[PDB]
């Protein structure tokens, strides 16, 4: 027994790539589209629930996450191993964060903790890559609002707007189209229902499609009333009802 | 015996009309022997500011740990730290050592940078959080200077008014104490300027 | 690849065989027992002329009764050295008295198979057996004068007379005829110096060879060069003598 | 206690250490020097638990002759004086802490300042015109505060010394036999081998 | 609170003859006062011609001569079956002993034999290993009775030649095996006499050339 | 116990008893306190008997292993520093020793250390360590020259060992005497002192007090 | 955790990894040392593949490990870092307990025997260094020059040189040293090391630095003119004829 | 068992070379160039983003300049995660230096310090070598100004100019042709524009493009400042220096 | 085929063999015989020792475990001496914690076990040694026959090493007549040198060339070399 494989399984090879990185981002290249835009006054990621059976209860199956009350994520790639990046995000950001200063880390240092786990992948011993691509959104008080991108690599971007997975190029060039510095948060809602039709083939509605949105506080997801500074999460997820109604306008 | 007579020393802190002010005396002895007159008790990372009392030792540890600590948040952050962080990080520093205390009693003032709302706090040696808004004791003389400040202070007084109000709660209170005064500084802070201020008080 | 404690299907160490390779390659070293003591000579076998030969040490003392001379890759012999001097001393320690010679030994092949990448029997932490062999040569009260010959492989020979090195096939034929169990020290001494010269690729002198003896009476000496000197041009004179 | 005194002048900090080991009953030593070279420009005196007194300043000495070594430069006396407040720091809460005291006397050449430091076992550092450690003080640190000018000489400074030394031969219980002085300046550490009668 | 040591009393004697030593011991064991038995064997043939004995507390005396009889055992192992000498043993015994020095055999041990020249030769040892090689010694309950005694009769301490104004001390003449016997019986019969502790029973080994030998004598039950 | 060491012209006096207690009972009249750590070392024990034996002897085992390894005899202040360093390890466990290691060597010269528990190590000429230091400090102290001749020199060694067996309770048995040269130690043999005494009072006329 | 054996023997009973060692070594730039009658120089070869450094803080190639012993080296540059750092722990470690400082057979051997350490341990490959050391042993006059390899051997030399067309300069050595007369001066000495570096440098008054080291800790590395100087003095020697 | 699919990131190869290390040299010979020039009145470091869009954030993004420390600062050439993993341990290793001597810690120091890190990745424990190269500028009352660099073998130089990353042998070239030891930091800062300019693989440098950064002793002071220059700002100098 | 799955112990090819094991075993049948026989009072061992030269000795092949137990070896020495010092701690544990004597089926039991353990997990290698172990415990005579593989059985009598074919017929021909050799040690020695000489073929055992070993009824396991072995010759 006793894990004996301390050495690296990504190496370089003589061109200078790292193998298992790119194959990485050959599995995030065959996921679902997911996408995140970008307003003045708020941010929205979205993705497809490409249900594996009409059997199966989609609703059980969340691809946006909810890390701390005013950031979510969305991925593409590999499902399980998102799951598991989340489940350590959150938790990174109360061992390394809120259990030290009392209160959330803002939006890039928690992107840059996940970032760290994820370039661990990449030179420990013994593990592979994640076959992951992310989309974080979330807002705090000094940086207001922000979107970012977290590859295989361990690299992560900032971005106005963007779109990973099997369509990116198409959604990313129809973005670019669409996007302007004065988006209200509606309006951005409104171009990522847009985007996310021409990646979506079969039905296009509430209960195919996910997305949430990090936007203004919601003092009635907080739980409880008495002190004025705590205003609640500004996190989101849509409803199925919610969705619908914004398609009608589509 | 008890590490927090050893040294001696006193710190106060108090809100006034958009401003604080947070105050020391300058002794450290070794019981009944007066060694320095210059130790100052009062340390500023960015515009917050913690005082600290206690053994000699780990006041001068605690600040290099602080300053340590700020140092990278301050690269991490791109920003520096604010009154009400800070807190909660000289908080879990100090219960991060329950078991094998730093023996002392630190003080944290300043104003938000954001909200320009004054702000002050005290612990006890192993955390606990005191947030009056009034004003925070710490130190050999804390009985004599929570007397004081109980009498003369006074909600929103103006920087000036609040320099003479703490430094005669300062004064007062060290001249009743054995191992407190040697001399005293005094810092009042605002939101765009902090002047410090030496004291001449009784040398005995 | 393949493991360092692997066997070859004719039942021997991959590793163990291909060390005593690397043992043929290297200087050679000589040792004659006699009822007056044991000789040890060795090849300095300097690489450039710039070298200053006596630094080269391919004899050193175990202990007062107890002398050795290495062959092959000689940095490996440090350590072997400081456990033998160490396991010496110690036993010194422990019972007030010399440790045997064919003790001192033992301990020194136990140290040999302790080698692999995690081999279930203990904590062999070492990489790779040892590429040296040694010639441990000494004496004690139960069994007089005494020569061994310590392998990578563990296992150590009593001899009455040994060579190792490069030229070891060859010396050893010779020392096959030469030796007789009435030699006297002085006699060990040439035979020593003339099977060196016969094997050794340069002309033997006090500069690239070197001997020492162990006695009971004064224990481990290294012949200084004056005193070899000597002895060369002694065994000279009597090879030309006939 | 042993006698561990310092005071820094106008261009100079003078070290002036107690010459006897005293075990129970017997003085074992009347020759003894408290104190060990950090730099060719830092001094450090020291007193307290038997063994651990020497052990501690040629620990010291080691790690700052390494650091000199490393990079071929000479770490300034406030450094010095740090890195051997921290060391006693972490021994204070160790299992078994050093018991000791030290004063560090060193003159800064970027500086071109003399610089006195008392530290004692718990980590607590200040920086002086005058210092000492034990018993001493209680009976020099007022001729001192009465005696002492910044503006002082290494000569003043010696008879300033030899003034304290008397106050302690007549009032402490103790025969410390004497003490060695070191002085301590921009051209390095002498010593004032005459001072059994100056 | 629990106290790992106890005292089990006994007394052993050793004397070294010119070509023989003997180690003698009372048989009797004791707790507080109550005798826990009148015949348990307190000293042991180790091999080698080596007779030993480790007085005090009998579990730690016990568990000391077990350890040196395996030490004996290994000796031969590791050492092509090369014997023992009595100096060997000894300070073989300082290392058992000193590596519990900061949780002692709390015993007094003595072993005896023959050096290498055939001479008679007896050790003592301190309960952390310090050790002496000596004439004779007296260990246990009533060493303080005996030693006395043995320095007056076997080293002929305060004994001078009569008429000589004390001036010429009386020779140091050896003690044949059936002279010392008779000390040690002797001994044992006074401890016997002046120490509750001691009596039922005297086992004597004898070393020589040929090897041990062993007698046997009562002594008062009381 | 009783043990000396002092330094002069003619090199190193080495002077010791021989008395061994426990308690006020008297175990041993007859003890080596000095151990010859090698040909040209001496080393001398006070307090805890097995600790001195023990960690002197295996001092002794250091210094063998040192010129083995260096081809070169250890200097006395690093054979005094292996016992100091080894005895700072074990501080406060319970070890107790007073001791001195005394050699020779050329690049030294004739070098005494003491060395105790404490962790203590001190060079110097003279020495007095045990439970009757005091007694033959008093003696050796009103005595000493740096130009004694060595036979003067081992005299008063003896005669101050003498001095505290007589009046230190738990002092006594034999004296046993040494001398150190570069070419190393040289015993100078066991004195008792039952007869050392009565022979020093005649001789000397010392001793005053004691009727004989 | 990593414990893979790097370093084992091969059929013909080599070890690969310590011969492929040596071969960075052979890559390194040149390094020469010479001993003289009172005293030692160490020379080296600056490489010229990019030239616009800063002289000052670039890491020079010899190296003190303690006032009176210094070390120059061929081969990877941050290897030779880790054994300069233990060397010079180990200087200090000595005087801590010994009360002496290290003689430099002794630095050697020390150096030499962490090399032979990383050739038969699991999860580490051999240096790629070779070194030269060389000093005074403390309150001695006579000089002291020593050369270890990734084996861990060593031995001391009248005159040595290792890296890049050692073999050149080694014959140049060879034939120009002579034991009966060492370079009685520190002059003719620095000359002797001047010359043969030019052997291979070809023309470089900045590719060639000096360190002289005398007896009692007297070391000192010369300026570019001090040796320009020698160069100078040497192109003559030769159109003189 | 394991063995079998272990890659052996620490031989050498039969000419002595490091496998992994001459691999992340390659892999960084294709990251986006940084450029770092040494003047007698401070310090410039430059760098080209490499990939971007209309949509990347250039206002909250920096991926090749780090403050190490308020006195030393990095550019990046390789894996900006591997980088900033050192770069992390360089922060920590500085914080540690000014709470042992209460002094800022000498450039140097961190720089070798940071290799020596680099290096072991290259002797022991199997593992991938980090896929960076550093440029270090800092401040120190010791040597002043300095700069240095560091690549995956854990070797360290100083220079007075140098690039790393892509074609850094058109860059030392240009560099090599224009710079002047009396040279002053507004100079500098035109010569690294001007040589990143002509070796982008991009069609024109333009100022979303960009990172800049700079070292100076604001005379008015007598401190050392560090400016990592905002987007608005690399427009402005962009313009000026005549690159429009 | 084989070349592929004989890399390490932890393989099995696809026959269910095991290689290295099998490469182990052949390390024995390389060694110098040895042979081993008992009665119902009387085990004994007898062995032929290996020289390297005419200038060397002949290196034991015969090793004491206890005063009831001992082995002979062939194969690898050091993995001989491994296994017996194991040997020796057992029989050690055995009387000071219980005052009990070993029983030989036991020590057999704990060899099997010990050898298993290299045969089954990765970076250890099988010992390459064969071992006899006689001894005389509360049940009487023992002989046992050690194989690296693990597998350990108690025989009458049997021989390993090179040629050992042939003493080993020899014996099971002379089965009924040794196995009666009850109270004459003398005899069951003989019984045993001429099954040993029955593999003989290279030279004829001389007296620093033969080793015997005898345990009994009323003999601690004791060794014969040289002279004290002249008297079967």
């Amino acid at each position: 027994m006793t894990d004996r494989y301390s050495f690296s399984l990504t190496t370089f090879s003589p061109s200078g790539k790292l193998g298992q990185i790119d194959y990485a981002l050959t599995a995030v290249k065959q996921g679902v589209t997911s996408l995140g835009i970008k307003a003045t006054n708020g941010v929205v990621i979205a993705t497809e629930k490409k249900s594996s059976s009409p059997l199966a209860m989609s609703e059980t199956l969340s691809k946006v996450s909810l890390l701390t009350p005013d950031i979510g994520a969305v991925y593409s790639g590999m499902g399980p191993d998102y799951r598991v990046l989340v489940d350590k995000s959150r938790k990174v950001a109360h061992t390394s964060y809120k259990r030290i200063y009392g209160e959330y880390p803002p939006t890039k240092l928690l992107v840059s903790e996940v970032a760290k786990i994820m370039q661990e992948a990449t030179q420990s011993g013994g593990v592979r890559p994640f076959g992951v691509s992310l989309l974080i959104a979330g807002h705090d008080e000094f940086n207001g609002f922000s979107l970012y991108q977290v590859d295989p690599s361990g690299s992560y971007f900032p971005w106005k707007a963007t779109a990973i997975g099997k369509g990116s190029v198409a959604a990313k060039t129809f973005l670019e189209k669409r996007w302007n510095d004065e988006l209200e948060l509606e309006d951005a809602i409104h171009i990522a229902l847009l985007t996310l039709k021409e990646s979506v083939e079969g039905e296009f509605n509430g209960d195919t499609i996910e997305l949430a949105i990090i936007g203004d506080e919601n003092p009635d997801l907080l739980g409880y009333t008495g002190i004025p500074t705590d205003k609640g999460p500004r996190f989101r997820k849509l409803t199925s009802q919610e969705i619908n109604d914004r398609l009608e306008a589509l | 015996s008890d590490p927090s007579s050893i040294n001696g020393g006193i710190v106060v802190a108090m809100t006034g009309k958009d401003c604080v002010a947070i105050a020391c005396d300058l002794r450290l002895g070794s019981q009944s022997l007066g060694v320095s007159n210059k130790f100052e008790k009062i340390f500023h990372y960015g515009h917050v500011f913690l005082g600290i009392t206690g053994l000699a030792t780990d006041v001068t540890t605690l600040n290099e740990m602080f300053r340590y600590k700020t140092n990278l948040y301050k690269l991490k952050e791109e920003r520096a730290i604010e009154p009400e962080t800070f807190t909660q990080l000289v908080s879990s520093s100090l219960y991060e050592r329950r078991f094998g205390p730093y023996f002392v009693g630190p003080v944290v003032a300043g104003i938000n940078s954001k909200s320009g709302k004054p702000f002050i706090a005290g612990f006890d040696l192993i955390g606990c959080i005191d947030e009056a808004k009034d004003f925070i004791v710490s130190g050999t003389a804390s009985d004599q200077l929570f007397g004081m400040c109980e009498s003369l202070y006074e909600p929103n007084l103006e920087p000036e008014d609040l320099f003479e109000t703490i430094s005669q709660a300062l004064l007062n209170a060290a001249d009743r104490d054995a191992l407190s005064g040697w001399g005293a500084v005094v810092y009042i802070i605002k939101k765009d300027e902090v002047v410090k201020r030496y004291l001449k008080m009784r040398q005995d | 690849d393949r493991g360092v404690s692997t066997f070859s299907p004719e039942g021997r160490l991959f590793q163990v065989e291909y060390s005593l390779e690397a043992i043929k390659l290297g200087s050679t070293a000589i040792g004659i027992a006699t009822k007056e003591g044991v000789v040890l000579g060795v090849e300095k076998r300097a690489t450039s002329p710039l070298l200053e030969s006596d630094s080269i040490e391919k004899i050193v003392e175990i202990d007062r009764h107890i002398g050795c001379a290495m062959s092959g890759l000689t940095a490996d012999a440090r350590s072997m050295i400081e456990h033998a001097r160490t396991a010496a001393v110690t036993h010194n320690l422990y019972y007030d008295e010399d440790i045997n010679v064919e003790s001192l030994t033992q301990s020194v092949c136990d140290l040999a198979l302790r080698f692999g990448e995690g081999a279930s029997g203990e904590e062999r932490l070492m990489s790779r057996p040892f590429g040296v062999a040694l010639l441990i040569a000494g004496h004690d009260a139960d069994d007089g004068y005494q020569l061994f010959h310590a392998e990578p492989s563990g296992t150590f020979y009593r001899y009455n007379a040994k060579a190792i090195g490069s030229g070891s096939e060859g010396a050893q034929a010779e020392l096959l005829n030469e030796w007789h169990s009435s030699l006297t020290l002085k006699e060990a001494e040439l035979l020593v110096l003339k099977i060196l010269k016969q094997v050794m690729e340069e002309k033997l002198d006090e500069n690239n060879a070197q001997l020492s003896c162990i006695t009971k009476q004064d224990g481990f000496k290294i012949y200084d060069n004056e005193k070899t000197a000597e002895l060369i041009k002694e065994l000279k004179e009597k090879e030309a003598a006939e | 206690m042993d006698i561990i005194l310092g005071i820094r002048v106008q261009d100079s900090v003078i070290l002036a250490s107690s010459k006897a080991v005293t075990r129970g009953i017997s003085v074992l030593k009347d020759s003894d020097d408290k104190t060990r070279q950090l730099s060719p420009h830092t001094l450090m005196s020291f007193a307290g638990e038997a063994g651990d007194t020497v052990q501690f300043a040629e620990y010291i000495q080691a790690n700052i002759q390494l650091y000199s070594i490393r990079e071929d430069y000479e770490l300034s006396p406030q450094a010095v004086s740090s890195f051997v407040r921290q060391e006693l720091a972490k021994s204070i809460r160790s299992r078994r802490p050093y018991q000791v005291n030290v004063l560090i006397g060193g003159y800064d050449k970027k500086k071109n300042k003399p610089e006195l430091y008392q530290i004692d076992y718990l980590g607590t550092k200040v920086e002086l015109p005058y210092g000492a450690h034990g018993y001493s003080g209680f009976y020099t640190f007022s001729l001192l505060d009465h005696h002492y000018r910044p503006d002082m000489t290494t000569e003043e400074g010696l008879d300033l010394l030899k003034l304290c030394v008397q106050e302690l031969e007549k009032r402490m219980p103790m025969d410390f036999k004497g003490v060695i002085v070191k002085i301590v300046d921009k051209d390095g550490i002498r010593q004032v081998d005459d001072f059994q009668a100056q | 609170q629990f106290n790992p040591y106890g005292d089990n009393g006994g007394t052993i004697l050793g004397i070294a003859g010119e070509d023989f030593a003997v180690l003698a011991g009372d048989t009797r064991n004791i707790t507080d006062y109550s005798i826990n038995s009148r015949y348990e064997p307190k000293v042991f043939d180790c091999g080698d011609n080596i007779v030993m004995s480790a007085n005090g507390f009998a579990a730690d005396g016990d568990a000391l001569v077990k350890r040196f009889k395996n030490s004996v055992k290994w000796y031969h192992f590791d050492h092509n079956d090369k014997k023992l000498s009595i100096n060997s043993a000894a300070r073989n015994i300082q290392h058992l002993l000193y590596g519990k020095r900061f949780f002692p055999y709390y015993v007094h041990t003595i072993i005896a034999g023959l050096d290498e020249d055939g001479k008679g030769a007896v050790y003592s040892f301190d309960p952390v290993g310090s050790y002496e090689r000596e004439q004779c010694r007296a260990g246990g309950a009533a060493a303080s009775l005996i030693m006395p005694f043995l320095d007056n009769q076997v080293n002929f301490k305060n004994q001078y030649e009569p008429g000589t104004n004390g001036k010429v001390k009386k020779p140091l003449k050896y003690l044949s095996v059936e002279e010392v016997i008779k000390l040690v019986r002797d001994s044992f019969t006074s401890a016997t006499e002046r120490h509750i502790q001691v009596g039922d029973g005297l086992e004597i080994l004898i070393v020589t050339k040929d090897g041990v030998r062993k007698e046997f004598y009562e002594l008062k039950r009381d | 116990t009783t043990t000396l060491a002092f330094r002069f012209q003619g090199g190193i006096i080495v002077a010791v008893d021989s008395r061994a207690t426990a308690g006020n009972w008297v175990a041993s009249q007859t003890v080596k306190k000095v151990i010859e750590i090698n040909p040209f070392l001496l080393g001398t024990m006070a307090g805890g008997a097995a600790d001195c034996q023990f960690w002197e002897t295996w001092l002794g085992s250091q210094c063998r292993l040192h010129e083995l390894r260096e081809k070169e005899r250890i200097s006395v202040a690093a054979a005094s520093k292996i016992l100091s360093n080894l005895v700072y390890q074990y501080k406060g466990a319970g070890l107790s020793m007073g001791t001195m290691i005394c050699g020779y060597t050329r690049k030294e010269g004739p070098t005494i250390y003491y060395v105790d528990s404490d962790g203590t190590r001190l060079k110097g000429d003279i020495f007095c360590v045990g439970s009757g230091q005091t007694f033959a400090y008093g003696v050796l102290d009103s005595n000493y020259k740096w130009d004694l001749s060595v036979e003067d020199a081992l005299y008063l060694g003896k005669r101050s060992i003498l001095a505290a067996a007589h009046r230190d309770a738990y002092s006594g048995g034999s004296v046993n005497l040494y001398h150190v040269t570069e070419d190393g130690w040289i015993y100078h043999g066991n004195h008792d002192v039952g007869e050392l005494f009565w022979k020093v009072k005649e001789e000397e006329g010392s001793f005053n007090n004691v009727i004989g | 955790g990593y414990d893979r054996a790097l370093s084992i023997f091969s059929p013909d009973g080599h070890i690969f990894q310590v011969e492929y060692a040596l071969e960075a070594v052979k890559r390194g730039t040149c390094a020469v040392g010479v001993k003289g009658k009172n005293c030692v120089v160490l020379g080296c070869e600056r490489r010229s593949t990019l030239k616009l450094q800063d002289t000052r803080i670039t890491p020079s190639k010899v190296s003190k490990i303690d006032s009176h012993v210094v070390l120059s080296f061929s081969g990877l540059n941050a290897d030779s870092r880790i054994l300069i750092e233990k060397a010079r722990v180990e200087a200090q470690s000595h005087r801590l307990t010994l009360e002496d400082p290290v003689t430099v057979e002794y630095l050697t051997r020390y150096v030499a025997g962490v090399q032979q350490r990383y050739t038969q341990s699991g999860g580490v490959r051999p240096f790629g260094v070779s070194t030269l050391i060389a000093g005074f042993d403390p309150r001695d006059d006579e000089p002291k020059l020593y050369q270890t390899e990734p084996s861990g051997i060593y031995s001391s030399w009248s005159a040595q040189t290792i890296g890049r067309n050692s073999k050149t300069v080694r014959e140049f050595l060879e034939k120009n040293y002579d034991r009966k007369e060492p370079p009685a001066t520190v002059e003719e000495c620095v000359k002797l090391t001047v010359r043969s570096l030019l052997e291979v440098v070809q023309t470089g008054a900045k590719n060639i630095e000096i360190t002289v080291v005398k007896p009692d800790s007297d070391i000192v590395a010369l300026s570019s003119e001090e040796i320009n100087q020698y160069v100078t003095q040497i192109e003559q020697e030769k159109q003189e004829q | 068992g394991s063995r079998r699919y272990d890659s052996r990131t620490t031989i050498f190869s039969p000419e002595g070379r490091l496998y992994q290390v001459e691999y992340a040299l390659e892999s960084i010979s294709h990251a986006g160039t940084a450029i770092g020039i040494m003047a007698s009145d401070g310090i410039v470091l430059a760098a080209e983003r490499k990939v971007t869009s209309t949509l990347l954030e250039q206002d909250t993004s920096t991926e090749k300049l780090y403050k190490l420390n308020d006195k030393i600062a990095v550019a990046v050439a390789g894996l900006t995660a591997d980088a900033e993993i050192l770069i992390n341990t360089a922060r920590i290793h500085a914080q540690n230096y000014l709470k042992t001597y209460n002094e800022d810690i000498p450039v140097e120091i961190l720089v070798r310090r940071l290799s020596d890190i680099k290096q072991g990745y290259t002797q022991h424990g199997g593992l991938r070598p980090f896929g960076v190269s550093f440029i270090y500028a800092g401040y120190d009352d010791r040597y002043g100004y300095q700069l240095y660099t560091s690549n995956p073998s854990g070797n360290y130089t100083g220079w007075k100019a140098i690039s790393v990353g892509a074609n850094t042998s058109a860059a030392q070239t240009l560099l090599q042709m224009d710079y002047k030891d009396d040279m002053k930091v507004d100079d500098a800062i035109e010569l690294a524009l001007k040589t990143l300019s002509k070796t982008t693989d991009s069609s024109a440098l333009t100022y979303d493009r960009l990172e800049f950064a700079t070292i100076r002793k604001g005379a008015n002071d007598g401190e050392v400042y560090q400016k990592i220059f905002k987007p608005q700002e690399i427009k402005d100098i962009l313009v000026k220096t005549g690159i429009t | 085929f084989r070349n592929n799955y004989d890399g390490d112990t932890v393989t099995f090819s696809p026959t269910g063999r095991l290689f290295q094991v099998e490469y182990a075993l052949e390390a024995i049948k390389q060694g110098s015989v040895t042979v081993g026989l008992r009665s119902n009072t009387h085990a004994v061992l007898v062995a032929l020792k290996r020289n390297a030269d005419e200038l060397s000795s002949y290196q034991k092949k015969i090793i004491k475990c206890d005063e009831h137990m001992g082995l002979s070896l062939a194969g690898l020495a050091p993995d001989a001496r491994v296994l017996s010092n194991y040997l020796r701690q057992q029989c050690n544990y055995s009387s000071l914690v219980f005052n009990r004597k070993l029983a030989v089926e036991r020590a057999g039991h704990l060899l099997c076990d010990k050898a298993q353990k290299n045969t089954q997990s990765y970076g250890g290698r099988p010992y390459g040694v064969g071992l006899l172990i006689i001894g005389y415990d509360k049940s009487g005579a023992h002989l046992l026959e050690f194989q690296p593989s693990g597998n350990v059985t108690e025989l009458y009598g049997t021989a390993i090493g090179a040629r050992s074919q042939g003493a080993k017929t020899y014996l099971e021909r002379t089965l009924d007549t040794f196995i009666k050799i009850d109270g004459n040690p003398d005899e069951l020695i003989k019984a045993g040198v001429e099954a040993i000489s029955q593999s003989l073929r290279d030279e004829s055992l001389t007296v620093d060339n033969l080793s015997i070993a005898i345990v009994g009824k009323d003999t601690p396991f004791t060794i014969y070399d040289g002279e004290a072995v002249a008297k079967y010759i």
